[PDB]
């Protein structure tokens, strides 16, 4: 079906991570472990999963032209919303875990912060807003983006992990050796461009 | 009895097995405690050079472990110190002379089973004995205070060209069964005696359980065996000793004297006669194998070729935990294109070689590491001769790389420098993780 | 030259002259004479196996099908030309190209009746110029890297730098090859550490770049036969425009039979026409140890499942939906792949089960990019690198399951 | 002053020493002409988003801290994007999504946190024009290499004559994919941690 | 002019809504109570206060006083409170100075965790003794061309009790002061002239608290001794900011306020009866003192100690009389003292040569077994920099060496 | 300082005096960025007609004076009245109402839906048509591709091509915009004798002067197929073939 279909092309044929570069600057710096990554990868998810539905919900309802009133177009809009509403999920979600949920808190609580305004977030809805997609769409689309960017992650951490018996050269070591890391990362995930799925 | 089968492991085909039988060997003017053999040990001299000894008259004490007294194995006259990198004791050397000798109390058969622990304790530690156990999860001399519900006999011994323990034991059945009493009662909970499928004298103590082990050499070590029947951890500390000291501690009550007389194997490739031989505690390679080896340059080493320290210099004596010498080979000999030649008379354990179809053969194994120092590639050979439940591939890794936090998590601790041998042995990069092990452990209890 | 070696060992030493050019002289020492050194700790005994003879082992289990690739090769050209060409017209044409009338002056028709040693000839002047170049261009970086770093050449790249120059079209410009093996020698090794300290496969990691920089040239129809003006797709492209029977050689104008294809009469990139050939290669490594049986057969698994799903839902409008297995084995890479390069120990799993899982996504992947994805027409190597990647997750996974049994006691 | 703004160019480079607006670098870099127009918009909106916050640093209340400046870069980011829709059409096509990520940007906002809170105005600005300008000689370089080899262009000029139009060059396909940007960085920083050792990990 | 209405309006609903949830859900999801911290479990010593900041500040306020010597940062480590439960996660820079076996049972950064939720901790007793006090300069004047001994009388005549050895934290505002009011007398003032010191300025612009070790045992009551180093600009960096509290300290005369905190310190001479040898250099020649004075006043043990302190002519050599009392009313105990550049004013005729060659050449080069010694090293870093390797160059392990690191 | 009050104030504050200046920003622009839009494409659309343009002023000048917009009903074949200035095909196709689902036969080109009515754009001279500017647009390899088709009276010859929006890849696939590929469209016949149609992309090359053999593209098969279905969809019943049937028989003239 096409909820099916969907689903797959946001993971494989369609990864944030390394098909689109989005979120890499958290994508380097926490996949130094895998269970950190893993943390990380399942906060961006939830954020993911809820950003994108409620923000296609706002712009059909008041930023698509000619809805909220006859002549009066708000895309322009666009960006500080998306923005602005999801800053308020990640800080609300942040706080309701760490007064309701304890345990939740200290799995998830600990990454909220710097997903406040990480690129796979923001990217998720724009890409969404530029294609056509319905309510029910937009929550599997969204949740598999966040699969597809928890897959990379957690990825290169195991490689990175494997990588401590490694000698990597003086300065490349550290950073410069994960951009190539990376890099050797997009070209593996590159086998699915061809699938029009 | 219950018997558990290893089936992944390598037996080494070395020529030159021991004759099996008894000897009665030659006569040791030398002794000596090997000080770089026990683990973690910062010695305290008690005496000088040119100061005399009694039978246990206390050498030198532990600062790291207060209350441990190492005691000379024979009386006579302190004639060397040695000392090498940093002051580290290398050995105390001793010329046997005289007869004194340092008595304890003494007990019948039965009473052994109900004697107080701390009686037992006290024996042990005075009479210098109490250094033969080792913890397990790093291989020290228990503390004194400190006691442990596990405690393991190893009287099987599948080392290559070792000697077979059922007959040594049948020659001291009476203070063996007395040596398991005192153990029994020692323990807080279970004696295990790990043996192989012979008979062996039992004890009637309901704690003392003999356990069957069948396969190759790792069945054999006392690693396996915990592993088998009590993992231990860093909460679960389990002690080690082998059948040999065993049968002293059974000695020692029933006499109230010292028993250092040890059976050794001597066997090798360049070993004209290969037996075993009846000698003293630490005694003097030098002397002991003396005119009994093929001419060449050759290579003297106490305990079993896989796990070993090589005899020269001030370490040419018997280590206190070694109960068999190996004489190898120097094989410093180049031979062209000699890593690419049809496989005859070489061993691996891959079936690369040509040897592999010519079963039953004996290689006369030399001493060359047969290539260089390279990287570590997992052609698949340690998963071939690791029994122990663990991913031996990725813990050797973690050993390299000296990740400490996450060879514990792997099961770093429950190992020992003579439980990687075989890995140490199969490795294509030559690789030594038997020292990278003990650098690794001792970092954790320097740190943890 | 034991004697010369020996003496001339005080030059390469600090104290003499040419020291920076140590790492160099002992390889030819190491190489030509084995070392003389002794254990000095631990295992006083050392097994026999070394990784210098893990090495020409596997260097020589690819020859069988380096032979006769070089016979295909040049067995496709000639007939190919006779094909196209005819009477004076071949002679032009045979003047005009170095690979021609070099086998003209050694011995070698070029006609419609020559024999198994011209056409083997004609092979040779096409592999080994790749080989030389590949060879010497990509043993520069290994030098250069291990001289800068003062390390010991690592021995592992006679056996990358053959399967490197055994994966391309015969019709691959040398400044190719250059920069795709010192992209994989680089890039994806030497950076890293060496041999044994990478995560990927540094020939198919040089591959993937020439597929990627330069597609025209190892890609489509006028590459993978060595003759002027023929266009000829290759059998796996032929079955997804047409069907099962649309293969046909335009060469010879006969039906490619499967026995065709399983001895590797057929065109396409010098290594990978014979599965006969591997078969009989890798059965010596995998037999030896030194190829984990466990990958081989975990790529079986896994092609075997998915292609007899794609069978078993069938399409009206995919032909390579209805590929059975056994055709599957026998075209493209897969043989290739399977044994001499997805077996690779650095790059594969280190873990009993994590070898299964990882065998079973190889077989997984390259039949999907072979059916579902028509930009590539078969993707054996995009497959590996996929499974590269997430072979560590596959031992983390089990590493994991194992940790919780130990902090369990093993149920004791 | 001008040690100061020049210091962050190579020593405390955002996406060498640091990583922070690495997203835009490795998918705007495709053409020279984008990654020049994209290092523009960052300059700008890095020093004015900080200039504002630093301006009203004083008030700001941490309990929606993050909001209100995420509200001025949104705001000026905007305004940016109207600006780039009117003149440059063809330039701002071309950089698609990535000019409204130039909100999300970790430059701008990094900054902002870093910086322009807990500083005087007028310094806050000479930050973000030096923070930009450093980040904007990551992408010159690697976009300079790119399009240099991916199409034998600079700036739409032809450089080397490609073999399409009876040239000598043929354009290496991977320097438009996303490996190229990867390892053109990956090796970029090698190159400055050889010659500023200071900066080399442990 | 028409659409621009509804989009201001547009614009700010939907951030008036984001910011009025986040504030509604503050308001019903973080709770605003004060946090009460439990010491020892004890009602009495109980401490609440608002959310923020670090638990170092908040301990300090109430009275209990912890050794602050980088103050905070992670640096030094000497922070350390058993904190039973609560204060979150370790942090990296805590794990620097703090072990997994000292984690495991607790031990934490006070001046790094942040109080943010109840939280219990445990701390010894000792703690409780430290407190601040505000000594009167009974007198400051110089001993060596390069230290200065603050002599400081307790309030109302109070003992500190404080172990032989210790140190305490001397806390100065912000000031400023010039060399030439330094009151240098003559003996010394040769050296100061020479490189003319008296131009440097010491400006402090906030307060500053600095570490110092005290030259009186524990029961020498009523008085607390420094000695007091001057951190003069180094020869080759003249211009740079001449040491803040060591020009402050100089410039003290009798009378003078001074703020101390403690009593703190580790440098503790350890319970047995091998022979200790002590090595001193510059100011580490108080605790050379203490631990001498109070191994034969306070303990009189009977013990064989040497110690060995470098100078570097008769000026600088100082307490040889008192020492040598020691020596005729105790000669288990020897004390030894080397000239390395003797004046001709000097008359020296006994060692010559720096202080860590000769002791080993009279005492060490003969010593049967010398490795079972303790050794106590105070000085300057290239003083105890060669002694470490001079000892380790003997064979000596580091579980007895103690380092007293005065940053030099 | 928490107060509630207070904080409100600044983040009102805060939004006004943003509100102001974007709103500003998009209303005042939004006529001007509206241009530049439709400026790009009358350029392209020029291009093509083979009419020189260079300069903003210029191609505003040049396109009124020429190119006239009419919308064309793809089922009728027929002119139709409505906004063809502004009638956006791409929008239109996308809505159910305005757009036709297209079934697996009928769907040559792998388009999903088909607008309603198309717009196509005739180059007057003189106040005399001289040729139609057809868009069509297929599914290539990577993404779709869409092209202009210049036809003349007759409603048979191909005076041009050219693609405007295109996502293949570059030297392989891309090559649909080379000036040499596209030069060579020229002359060639739509439809055979029969009236049907005969456009053809043959592989690896085409004979000399063929009229309806277009060399294909070297290597690029995949790609080459997408251009031939583009062609033969948009030729036949559901495309442009009703409309250009009128224009066969003078509907343009
Ligand atoms: C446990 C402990 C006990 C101590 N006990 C004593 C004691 O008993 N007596 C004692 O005198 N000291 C003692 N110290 C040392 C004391 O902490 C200081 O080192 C000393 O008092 C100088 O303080 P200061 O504030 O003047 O240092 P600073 O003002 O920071 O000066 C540091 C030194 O470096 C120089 N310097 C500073 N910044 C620079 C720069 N940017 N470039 C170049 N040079 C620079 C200064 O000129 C000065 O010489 C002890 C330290 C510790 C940790
Ligand atoms: C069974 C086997 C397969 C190998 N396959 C490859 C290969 O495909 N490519 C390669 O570059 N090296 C190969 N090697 C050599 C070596 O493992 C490889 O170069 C290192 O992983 C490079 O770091 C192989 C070695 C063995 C034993
Ligand atoms: C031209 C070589 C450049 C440096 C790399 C050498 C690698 C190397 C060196 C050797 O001696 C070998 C011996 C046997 C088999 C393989 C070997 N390999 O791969
Ligand atoms: S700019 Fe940092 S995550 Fe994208
Ligand atoms: S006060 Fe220095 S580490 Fe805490």
């Amino acid at each position: 079906e096409h909820y099916i279909s969907l689903l797959v092309k946001s993971i494989f044929i369609e990864n944030m991570a390394l098909s689109f570069f989005l979120g890499m600057c958290t994508f380097l710096a926490v996949s130094k472990k895998v269970k950190t990554s893993f943390g990380l990868g399942i906060a961006v998810i939830v954020v993911l999963t809820i950003s994108v539905p409620v923000n296609n919900l706002v712009y059909n309802l008041v930023l698509k032209p000619d809805a909220l009133v006859e002549g009066v177009d708000l895309s322009f809009l666009n960006f500080i919303t998306f923005i602005g509403v999801i800053a308020a999920l990640v800080q609300i979600l942040e706080m309701i875990l760490d007064r309701f949920f304890p345990p939740l808190y200290n799995a998830l609580g600990i990454f909220l912060p710097l997903i406040t305004v990480n690129c796979a977030i923001f990217g998720g809805v724009s890409f969404m807003v530029q294609r056509d997609y319905s309510f029910a769409e937009s929550v599997v689309y969204g949740f598999g983006s966040g699969v597809g960017w928890m897959l990379a992650i957690v990825a290169l951490a195991g490689i990175r992990e494997k990588m401590k018996y490694s000698d990597v050269p003086p300065g490349l070591r550290g950073l410069g050796i994960t951009f190539i890391t990376a890099g050797l990362m997009a070209l593996g995930f590159m086998s699915f461009s061809g699938v029009q799925l | 009895p219950h018997m558990i089968t290893i089936k992944k492991g390598l037996d080494l085909p070395i020529a030159g097995t021991p004759s099996q039988v008894i000897s009665d060997g030659k006569a040791i003017k030398k002794v000596a405690l090997l000080g770089e053999e026990y683990v973690g040990m910062r010695p305290t001299m008690h005496v000088r050079v040119g100061d005399e000894v009694k039978k246990a008259q206390i050498l030198f004490e532990d600062k790291k472990n207060p209350g441990v007294k190492f005691t000379s194995p024979v009386s006579g006259k302190v004639v060397e110190i040695n000392r090498g990198a940093k002051r580290v004791l290398q050995s105390v050397v001793i010329e046997v002379a005289g007869d004194d000798q340092v008595t304890f109390d003494k007990f019948e058969a039965n009473q052994l089973a109900s004697l107080n622990r701390d009686a037992i304790k006290t024996q042990l530690v005075e009479s210098g004995l109490w250094t033969a156990f080792r913890t397990r999860p790093f291989s020290k001399v228990p503390a004194i205070d400190s006691t442990s519900e596990a405690i393991f006999v190893t009287a099987m011994d599948t080392n290559p060209l070792a000697a077979e323990p059922t007959v040594v034991i049948n020659e001291q059945s009476e203070a063996f069964v007395a040596g398991l009493d005192v153990l029994s009662a020692l323990t807080t909970g279970k004696v295990y005696v790990c043996k192989k499928g012979t008979s062996l004298p039992r004890s009637q103590q309901p704690n003392v359980e003999e356990h069957v082990f069948d396969g190759p050499h790792p069945a054999g070590l006392a690693g396996t065996h915990m592993h088998f029947l009590y993992p231990v951890s860093a909460d679960h500390v389990a002690w080690s000793i082998n059948y040999q000291d065993v049968i002293a501690v059974g000695q020692l009550f029933l006499t109230g004297e010292l028993y250092t007389q040890r059976v050794v194997s001597l066997a090798g490739p360049v070993v004209n006669k290969p037996r075993l031989v009846r000698t003293v505690m630490g005694a003097s390679l030098e002397q002991l194998v003396d005119s009994e080896i093929m001419p060449g340059e050759v290579r003297i080493i106490s305990g079993s070729v896989l796990s070993g320290t090589k005899a020269t210099g001030p370490h040419a004596y018997l280590g206190r935990y070694h109960l068999q010498v190996s004489v190898l080979r120097e094989g410093r000999d180049k031979e062209l294109f000699g890593w690419a030649m049809p496989g005859k008379n070489k061993f691996s354990v891959t079936r690369s070689f040509l040897g592999h179809l010519f079963k039953g053969q004996v290689y006369n194994m030399t001493t060359t590491t047969n290539g260089s120092d390279r990287s570590m590639v997992p052609i698949g050979n340690y998963e071939k001769v690791m029994p122990l439940d663990m991913e031996p591939t990725l813990l050797l890794r973690d050993l390299c790389a000296g990740d400490s936090d996450s060879a514990v998590r792997l099961g770093a601790l429950e190992l020992d420098e003579e439980d990687l041998a075989l890995c140490t042995f199969v490795c294509p990069g030559k690789y030594e993780y038997g020292q990278l092990l003990r650098e690794c452990l001792d970092k954790i209890e320097k740190e943890g | 030259l034991k004697k010369f070696l020996e003496d001339i060992e005080h030059h390469f030493e600090p104290g003499g002259k040419h020291e920076k050019w140590f790492a160099l002289y002992e390889a030819a020492a190491t190489l030509f004479y084995t070392p003389g050194l002794v254990t000095k700790r631990s295992s006083h005994v050392r097994d026999s196996v070394d990784l210098k003879r893990i090495m020409i082992m596997v260097w020589l289990a690819v020859f069988p099908a380096m032979f006769w690739g070089m016979y295909n090769a040049g067995g496709q050209a000639i007939a190919a030309l006779n094909h196209l060409y005819s009477g004076d017209q071949l002679a032009a044409i045979v003047a005009g190209n170095w690979h021609y009338w070099l086998t003209e002056m050694l011995g070698g028709t070029m006609s419609s009746d020559a024999g198994w040693g011209s056409k083997m000839l004609l092979g040779a002047t096409y592999f080994l110029p790749i080989y030389a170049t590949v060879f010497i261009v990509g043993g520069f970086w290994e030098v250069l890297f291990c001289m800068v770093r003062k390390h010991e050449v690592n021995e592992g790249f006679f056996v990358t730098s053959i399967l490197f120059a055994l994966i391309v079209p015969p019709t691959l410009p040398l400044w190719q090859a250059a920069l795709g093996i010192t992209f994989g020698v680089v890039v994806a090794k030497e950076v890293f550490g060496g041999t044994g300290r990478n995560f990927l496969n540094p020939a198919l990691a040089g591959r993937a770049f020439l597929f990627f920089a330069y597609p025209a040239q190892i890609s489509g129809d006028l590459v993978w036969t060595a003759a002027d003006g023929y266009s000829g797709a290759t059998a796996l492209s032929q079955w997804a425009q047409g069907g099962a029977g649309a293969l046909i050689n335009n060469a010879t104008g006969q039906t490619i039979t499967w026995m065709d294809a399983f001895i590797g009469n057929i065109p396409g990139s010098i290594g990978e026409v014979s599965t006969l050939a591997l078969m009989i290669g890798a059965a010596f490594i995998v037999y030896m140890g030194i190829a984990s049986w466990r990958i081989i057969g975990g790529v079986m698994i896994g092609m075997i499942l998915l292609s007899t799903l794609f069978n078993v839902i069938g399409s009206d409008t995919n032909a390579m939906f209805n590929m059975p297995w056994h055709w599957h084995l026998v075209l493209g890479g897969f043989a290739f792949g399977m044994f001499f390069m997805a077996t690779d120990p650095v790059s594969a799993s280190f873990t009993n089960s994590g070898k299964w899982a990882y065998g079973i996504l190889i077989g997984v992947m390259c039949v999907l990019i072979r059916v579902v994805n028509p930009a590539y027409p078969e993707g054996m190597m995009l497959a590996i690198l996929f499974a590269n990647l997430f072979a560590p997750l596959f031992d983390h996974v089990v590493v994991e399951r194992n940790i919780k049994r130990r902090l369990a006691r093993y149920g004791k | 002053l001008k040690k100061s703004v020049l210091a962050p160019v190579l020593d405390n480079n955002p996406i060498a020493l640091q990583v922070l607006g690495v997203c835009s670098a490795l998918a705007v870099t495709t053409k020279l002409e984008t990654a020049f127009v994209m290092t523009l918009a960052v300059m700008f909106v890095t020093a004015l988003s900080n200039f504002f916050v630093s301006l009203i640093r004083n008030h700001i209340p941490n309990s929606v801290r993050i909001i209100v400046q995420m509200a001025i870069i949104a705001s000026l980011v905007i305004v940016v994007d109207q600006i780039l829709k009117a003149y440059l059409y063809d330039i701002s096509k071309q950089l698609s999504v990535f000019v409204g990520l130039i909100i999300t940007n970790c430059i701008v906002m990094g900054r902002a946190e870093a910086f322009a809170m807990k500083s005087e105005p007028i310094p806050s600005f000479i930050d973000g024009i030096g923070n930009g300008l450093g980040y904007g000689f990551v992408l010159m370089t690697v976009g300079f290499f790119r399009e240099l080899l991916g199409s034998g262009k600079l700036f739409g000029l032809e450089v080397l004559p490609l073999i399409s139009n009876g040239g000598w060059y043929q354009p290496n396909g991977l320097m438009l994919l996303a490996p190229s940007a990867f390892f053109l960085i990956g090796f970029m920083i090698w190159a400055i941690r050889t010659f500023k050792p200071e900066q080399v990990e442990a | 002019m028409s659409t621009i209405i509804f989009g201001v309006v547009m614009f700010t609903l939907i951030i008036l809504a984001l910011v009025l949830v986040i504030l509604f859900a503050k308001s019903k999801l973080v709770p605003t109570g004060d946090i009460t911290i439990s010491i020892n479990g004890d009602p009495e010593k109980a401490i609440v206060t608002q959310p923020g900041g670090k638990l170092l500040t908040a301990l300090a306020g109430a009275g209990v006083f912890v050794s602050s010597a980088c103050g905070g940062g992670g640096s030094c480590g000497q922070c350390r409170v058993k904190i039973k439960s609560g204060g979150g996660d370790i942090l990296p820079t805590e794990l620097d100075h703090i072990s997994k076996g000292e984690a495991r049972e607790g031990e934490r950064l006070a001046c790094q965790v942040a109080v943010k939720a109840d939280m219990d901790l445990e701390l010894p007793e000792e703690i409780f003794g430290v407190k601040k006090w505000e000594c009167t300069v009974i007198s400051n004047d110089n001993k060596a061309t390069f230290i200065k001994e603050l002599k400081l009388a307790i309030p109302d005549g109070e003992s500190v009790p404080f172990r032989a050895g210790g140190y305490i934290q001397i806390e100065a505002p912000a000031h400023h002061v010039k060399y030439a009011d330094f009151d240098v007398p003559e003996k010394y003032r040769g050296d100061w002239d020479k490189f003319n010191l008296f131009r440097y300025e010491s400006k402090v612009d906030e307060p500053i608290i600095r570490a110092y070790s005290m030259a009186n045992y524990p029961e020498e009551f009523g008085i607390i001794m420094l000695n007091v180093r001057i951190a003069t600009p180094p020869p080759n960096n003249p211009n740079v900011p001449p040491g803040q509290m060591s020009s402050y300290i100089w410039s003290l005369k009798a009378g003078d306020k001074c703020t101390i905190s403690g009593p703190f310190g580790e440098f503790f001479a350890k319970d047995t009866d091998a022979e200790m040898v002590f090595i001193g250099g510059g100011a580490g020649m108080a605790p050379m003192r203490s631990h001498i004075f109070d191994q034969l006043k306070r303990l009189k043990s009977k013990r064989k100690m040497s110690y060995w302190y470098g100078a570097r002519s008769k000026r600088e050599m100082f307490y040889v009389e008192d020492f040598d009392g020691l020596a005729a009313e105790n000669d288990n105990f020897v004390w030894h003292c080397a000239l390395s550049d003797p004046q001709p004013e000097d008359n020296w005729t006994g060692y010559t040569g720096f202080i860590h060659n000769v002791l080993y050449e009279n005492y060490l080069k003969d010593h049967e077994a010398p490795e079972d010694c303790e050794y106590y090293m105070c000085g300057p870093p290239m003083m105890n920099a060669a002694v470490i390797n001079m000892l380790k160059n003997l064979g000596v392990e580091e579980e007895n060496i103690l380092l007293d690191d005065f940053g030099g | 300082n928490d107060s509630i009050k207070k904080t409100l104030f600044v983040v009102i504050a805060l939004s006004l005096v943003c509100s102001i200046i974007v709103s500003a920003a998009a209303v005042g622009l939004r006529d001007k960025q509206k241009e530049n839009a439709a400026l790009d494409k009358q350029s392209k659309i020029l291009q093509v007609a083979g009419i020189e343009a260079k300069g903003s002023k210029q191609i505003v000048e040049l396109f009124n004076k020429s190119i006239e917009p009419r919308l064309v009903d793809f089922n009728t074949g027929d002119f139709v009245e409505g906004d063809a200035a502004n009638y956006d095909q791409r929008k239109a196709a996308k809505e159910a109402s305005e757009s036709i689902k297209l079934t697996a036969e009928q769907d040559k080109a792998k388009i999903q839906r088909r607008a309603n009515v198309g717009v196509v754009y005739l180059v007057k001279d003189g106040d005399k048509t001289s040729k139609v500017i057809l868009p069509v647009h297929g599914n290539g390899l990577w993404s779709m591709m869409y092209a202009f088709v210049a036809v003349e009276t007759d409603g048979n010859t191909v005076s041009g091509l050219t693609y405007y929006e295109q996502g293949e890849t570059p030297g392989l696939g891309g090559e649909v915009e080379n000036p040499a590929w596209r030069a060579q469209w020229v002359g060639k016949k739509l439809f055979d004798e029969n009236h049907k149609p005969a456009i053809k992309i043959v592989k690896g090359g085409a004979p000399q002067g063929s009229e309806h053999g277009v060399d294909g593209l070297s290597g690029a098969t995949l790609t080459s197929n997408g251009v031939q279905n583009t062609f033969d969809f948009w030729l036949g019943d559901m495309g442009f073939g009703p409309f250009l049937t009128k224009v066969r028989d003078g509907g343009l003239n």
